């Protein structure tokens, strides 16, 4: 019957914009060349988690304005036992300034359009960010975001002040965001004044969870007698044709009876009355075959149909 | 060198974007 030894000389570096490296060493007096004894990394701040790894490094995405703290320990897991060692531990500090300076309410909205003209037949993604200025934030601090994607790191330049001149907005244009990504938008806004110091905020935002889908355009619509057709066209997105949920709202202006049809085609024909005003709408999603679920368009702006007469 | 990046919000692992 023996024991666990811990590691040793355990850092954390940040490495990035929400990117921290977590480095340690094998403990000297432990064996050398056991292969399967294993690291465990829990992290205790800001929220709790709980993983594996065989490297002495560890790279992790994760907010940073909250503080940091994190554990590891060495393991050997048998099927029948699990063998650990005393944690050791590191932590980064929340970082320096007075209460209520931070930033408050960050909102950000990326969207999907195109170029112009024979550039390339491609997509740029804009990036949409608000926010309310910190509620005891002395009447001088400016406030300054960058948002990291991947590799890509930038610092906003457009911004959309107030009334005693700061910045609450920020608009990107053309962003370094991939149309089509699962990644993580990371986003960190600092400030800065003469008197108080301020607290740095920061927000991981998952795309499906704020890409602004655009609505489905060319909605078309007619009525011959009694049959009824509705057309439209796929949304501007990277995202190709078979990859949309589209809900078709069909509703009679006369008594207000509502026909909803789920759908993942681009046009729908079937019977309706002739002696009805209808107005249709369409909008669309991405299908969860293609991402996880995500938010709605906005309703097409409405046509009108029946009642040609 | 050589481990994915650990997603810790979404207790969750990341690679590559291909």
């Amino acid at each position: 019957k023996i024991s666990l030894l811990p590691p040793v000389n355990f850092t954390i570096k940040v490495t990035g914009l929400a990117q921290v490296l977590l480095q340690w060493k094998p403990n000297p007096d432990q064996e050398q060349r056991n292969v399967n004894l294993e690291y465990q990394v829990k992290i205790n701040a800001p929220k709790e988690d709980d993983y594996e790894t065989r490297i002495t490094e560890s790279k992790a995405v994760t907010i940073l304005h909250k503080g940091f703290s994190a554990s590891v320990r060495t393991i050997l897991q048998n099927d029948h036992s699990l063998l650990a060692s005393s944690w050791a531990s590191a932590e980064l500090h929340a970082p320096p300034g007075s209460p209520g300076t931070s930033i408050v309410n960050l909102t950000c909205t990326t969207n999907t359009t195109e170029d112009n003209y024979s550039r390339l037949r491609s997509y740029q993604v804009s990036l949409h960010c608000t926010w309310l200025v910190g509620t005891d934030a002395p009447e001088d601090t400016q406030y300054f975001l960058y948002y990291r994607y991947g590799s890509w790191t930038e610092e906003c330049q457009e911004y959309s002040k107030d009334t005693l001149g700061r910045n609450i907005a920020c608009w990107f244009p053309r962003t370094f965001i991939l149309s089509k990504g699962r990644d993580w938008l990371a986003v960190l806004v600092n400030g800065s004044s003469k008197h108080s110091a301020i607290r740095p905020f920061d927000q991981l935002f998952a795309l499906h969870a704020i890409d602004q889908i655009n609505p489905p355009l060319n909605v078309t619509a007619e009525i011959e007698g009694t049959r009824l057709s509705i057309q439209w066209e796929k949304p501007v997105s990277a995202f190709p044709i078979h990859c949309f949920d589209y809900e078709v709202k069909i509703h009679n202006t006369r008594n207000g009876y509502l026909q909803i049809e789920k759908l993942m085609t681009n046009a729908f024909i079937s019977i309706i009355d002739d002696l009805s005003k209808y107005d249709v709408q369409v909008r669309a999603a991405v299908s969860s075959m293609c991402r996880e679920a995500g938010l709605w368009s906005e309703w097409s702006q409405p046509i009108y149909v029946g009642f040609s007469r | 060198v050589d481990e994915c990046w650990r997603i810790i919000a979404s207790h969750t692992w990341f690679c590559a974007e291909e």
